[PDB]
RNA sequence: UGCUGUUGCUGUUAAAGGGUUCGUAGUUGAACUGUGGGCUGUGCAGUUCCUGGUCCCGUCCAUGUCGGAUUUGGUGACCCAGGCCCUUGCAGCCCGUGAACAUUCAAAGAAACAAGAAACACGGGAGUGGUUCCUGGGCGUCCGUGUUUUACUGUGACUAAAGAAGCGUGACUAAAGCAGUCAUUUGACUUGAAUUAGAAAGCAUGGGAUAACAAAGGAGCAGCCUCUAGGCUACCGUUUCGGCUUUUGUUGGUUUUAAAGGUCUAUUGGAGAUUAUGGAGCACGGCCUCUAGGAAUGAAGGAGGGUAGUUCGGGGGAGAACGUACUGGGGCGUCAGAGGUGAAAUUCUUAGACCGCACCAAGACGAACUACAGCGAAGGCAUUCUUCAAGGAUACCUUCCUCAAUCAAGAACCAAAGUGUGGAGAUCGAAGAUGAUUAGAGACCAUUGUAGUCCACACUGCAAACGAUGACACCCAUGAAUUGGGGAUCUCUAUUCGCACGGGAAUAUCCUCAGCACACGCGAAAGCUUUGAGGUUACAGUCUCAGGGGGGAGUA
């Protein structure tokens, strides 16, 4: 039934990003608004750093491992690929 | 440690083609491992490929036809001078008459019966009956 | 040939690399020669350096080649 | 497994050079351990002086006392243990007689049920042995 | 698998297909390009500084962006280290290691994953020398 | 005799993977600079127009829900079709292309220009070219001034005969030989005596796929071209006087003018692979400023490095404690046995053993939890708390850009026993002693006991160091599980617990990477299987180690 050439949704959302037909990558911007202050930074999704609201230095989210948690309510939108 | 990039190439299709496998997809390719299988295809022995980019080496992608018995890599690559066709008829290959033994030559990656007739010799690649 | 060592007066010593093929394996080696080279003192080559190397008459004992030309 | 390459001769060659050597026919051809040792010193026949007649009782379940001579090889001054081939033919050898010796046809190894035993007399005082038993020539008196 | 002990794990940044920075970058090149020497001249290393810039400045890849990698950038701004940063964070692991041990000397472990660590850094130090960004004479001590 | 294996062997158990890891000589080493086009005639495969043989729409029924028919049905759907050079691809043929893109158009790309070109353009020689060649341009020759090889392959030179392969030939045949055959005579055949291979290396010259050498390491750089005018200016050479381009009739001496080159200024036309009317500093503007800088393949389900969960773990070192137990010792009680065995006895006991409480001292040890679990390169690793350097896995649109794989020699580590010097000395215990057993029996059993077992610092390197299975890479189907990390649910979303090491912990469903494990095919068989012994006579991914009937002998 299936081509390899042209894979099913439901296989290649499965997959890691490595062994996709593509290699893309798993991660993204968010656009954050800090609570504290009303201003928005770009926040990298995995973001391994302490990442701090620029007017007020907040901290606006946790390196934790996988994927940085966001700080007590702030605003995520999450940015395009392009 | 990929040391020969058909070598892994051509398994692959042999190794599929034994399990009766409709499409196969192969890890690395390169320029020679484009020119090999289109000498495939022009025996028949395959059907289509699709080469795809990932910007650094693609993937191609071989419909089998099931037609193939077995794909070689010759792993050092010996010589052939023109009379040298027969060892590599004689050795590698089942009858006189439907094998075909795939070379390097000046001219390029063609057959030992496209390069009789051309009369270049050139080094061995591979094999496909 | 290469330059091996400079460390002579006035002469030099050139390795010629080279693979050499045996018959029954099929394949090759490797292998070298070293030579006594003259350099004259117009050339000034260091270790490394390709050099043409031209026959000359007996000079020293072990000399029968004289540099022509230092390609770098 | 074995190493594979277009510049790997030296491996292959020297590999091979090593592993001969584990080979035993042969093991013998480069060895001078064979020739000082093959009282013949390496050549198909010999010359002794016969000192001694000589039964050895057969090997194994076989029984019989095989017709054997001490021999003095004229070459080496070396001594052998010798077969006499045939039916009664010791009557046929005499002490202190020159006897041309040969091998059992195995070349280095005694022939099954003489217990070390590497070699028969073929010739009797320059009379072959075979034409004195088959009745073709008289041993010359001397 | 792995340079040294055994692993085979494979965890790696895979890059995207699409090269062209996002819509949303309103950041001029040489805004970047002056972003990565600032943070230089704060004694970062690349590695570090490509960080800032895809955490908290949104710039996902500087090659994408500025015309250019982490380093041409630093090397046309004399700000590029003295020592390539693979090699420098090896010695300095050594060299801690060699201070452990000098108090823990029944320490095995840890003497074995010297051997291991001190036998990649001449390793490397044999390419960057070959390759000419080491001078040649340099050594480990 | 594929029993030496390049073609072409074997290594779990038959002989054979080093105990593990690092590592030099050596061998092997990822992808990329690259489908040239158009026109004609002719062979192949995939939108005009014509079909009405479908499904869809609709109608009639209405049939509670498995009838149906209905014509026009309906540019709908669909179809079987056409010598449509309208299609695109593709085979074969002709033939044109400065032929990507740009640029030129003069008599047929001339000239300039783009591209290429040292086999070249740039000047020059009469002692060049059979007496200076051809029709202002052009070849030939020589000289002066301004970048590629090699393997491989094709062809070609260059190479003794005998020998081998081979053509011809009835020496009567044959092994040979190079001879002979024919007329018809007073020679004829232009008489025959061909031709091929013959490692490597060396020679010349085509080809440029695969490869190798060398160089590079990217700010470690880097030339815009062009018309004219002017100005200045020797040119080389140096140790002291040296060198110098033709013409002026000639040679020697002097000197001027002139080009040339250089250098300074002047602007003529055009480029530019990185925006100067631009950035930078003091929405438009000046002012003042400071003035090269962005032209680089990519970022390997190759390697190294970074950061993060204060992530994971009997991983490793150190320091404090902790825990019952064996033994020993008093205290505190009791009185006659205790121990040990198949049965005893050696041994301990009224001088109080055994036994029972609470402790104290010392040395070892970390039960149950503990598994077809985890960690470590192997050897090995099990209480807690602190502490010191590390290690893997994972996460990531960080960094780097071939740094790699395997390895003679060489280095480090290696259980138990051993060995050296100090410590320790509880338990167990080679040697030893004693009692049993026995035909005999230091043996096996019992009471003992030294070295030892434990620790620090040195040696040794001798395991059934085993998975009896070398390392790195690829392909490979199934079912339920398991340990790390991560993701989704906040078509799967759900359970239980409730400031404080906590926006938490565990679970459920599903996915994913990484670890230890419980269909093909192969195999002498036992058996192996995405953890290979599979993908191997259809024999070729790379490196390395060991084996060649059994002994002798791992001996001399």
């Amino acid at each position: 039934d299936a081509d390899l050439s042209y894979p099913t949704v439901r296989t290649e959302r499965m997959k890691h990003k490595r062994r996709r037909l593509v290699q893309g990558p798993n991660s993204y911007f968010m656009d954050v608004s800090c609570p504290r202050c009303r201003q928005v930074t770009v926040v990298y999704s995995h973001a391994t750093t302490a990442v701090e609201c620029k007017g007020c230095s907040k901290k606006l989210c946790r390196p934790t491992g996988g994927k940085a948690l966001l700080v007590e309510g702030c605003g995520y939108r999450r940015k395009p690929d392009h | 440690t990929m040391m020969s990039v058909l070598a892994n190439a051509l398994r692959t299709i042999a190794s599929a083609e034994r399990r009766g496998k409709r499409q196969v997809l192969i890890r690395p390719s390169s320029k020679v491992v484009v020119k090999f299988l289109q000498v495939m295809q022009k025996h028949g022995y395959i059907g289509e490929f699709e080469i795809i980019d990932d910007h650094r080496a693609g993937k191609i992608v071989v419909n089998l036809n099931g037609r193939l018995n077995k794909c070689g890599a010759i792993c050092p690559r010996f010589d052939c001078a023109t009379t040298d066709y027969e060892k590599w008829m004689k050795n590698i290959l089942p009858s006189r008459q439907f094998g075909f033994v795939v070379l390097t030559t000046s001219l390029g990656i063609m057959d030992h019966e496209e390069a009789r007739s051309r009369n270049t010799g050139g080094k061995v690649l591979g094999f496909f009956y | 040939g290469i330059v091996h060592s400079t460390k002579m007066h006035r002469t030099i010593i050139i390795r010629r690399n080279y693979l050499h093929f045996i018959k029954k394996y099929q394949r090759y080696q490797k292998r070298h020669k070293s030579l006594a080279v003259h350099c004259s003192p117009a050339f000034d080559p260091k270790q490394g350096d390709e050099v043409v190397v031209g026959q000359c008459r007996p000079l020293s004992k072990t000399i029968r080649y004289n540099v022509l030309e230092v390609v770098s | 497994t074995k190493t594979n390459g277009q510049n790997a001769a030296r491996k292959l060659v020297r590999l091979r050079r090593r592993n001969r050597w584990a080979d035993k026919g042969w093991k013998r051809a480069h060895t001078f351990a064979a020739k000082k040792a093959n009282p013949f010193g390496g050549s198909s026949h010999a010359k002794g002086i016969v000192l001694e007649k000589i039964g050895v009782g057969a090997k194994q379940p076989n029984s019989a006392i095989r017709k054997c001579v001490r021999v003095q090889l004229i070459k080496n001054d070396k001594k052998i243990i010798a077969f006499v081939p045939n039916d009664g033919c010791l009557h046929f050898i005499e002490e202190n007689d020159e006897v041309l010796v040969s091998g059992f046809g195995r070349s280095g190894h005694a022939v099954g049920d003489i217990p070390g035993v590497r070699f028969k007399i073929v010739k009797v005082s320059s009379v072959g042995l075979y034409a004195l038993y088959r009745q073709k020539k008289e041993k010359p008196r001397n | 698998v792995r340079m040294h002990g055994n692993g085979r794990g494979k965890a790696s940044s895979a890059l995207p297909y699409r090269r062209t920075p996002p819509a949303w970058l309103k950041i001029a090149s040489r805004n970047v390009v002056k972003m990565v020497c600032k943070s230089s001249r704060k004694g970062m290393m690349p590695s570090q500084i490509g960080m800032e810039l895809r955490d908290s400045m949104g710039i996902a890849q500087v090659k994408n962006v500025t015309g250019r990698k982490i380093l041409r950038i630093l090397k046309h701004n004399g700000l590029a280290p003295e020592i390539p940063e693979d090699l420098y964070f090896l010695v300095k692991r050594a060299t801690q290691m060699r201070k452990h041990l000098e108090r823990h000397t029944t320490d095995r472990d840890t003497k074995y994953r010297l051997i291991l660590v001190e036998s990649r850094i001449h390793r490397l130090a044999r390419y960057y020398k070959r390759v000419k960004q080491l001078p040649p004479t340099w050594k480990y001590e």
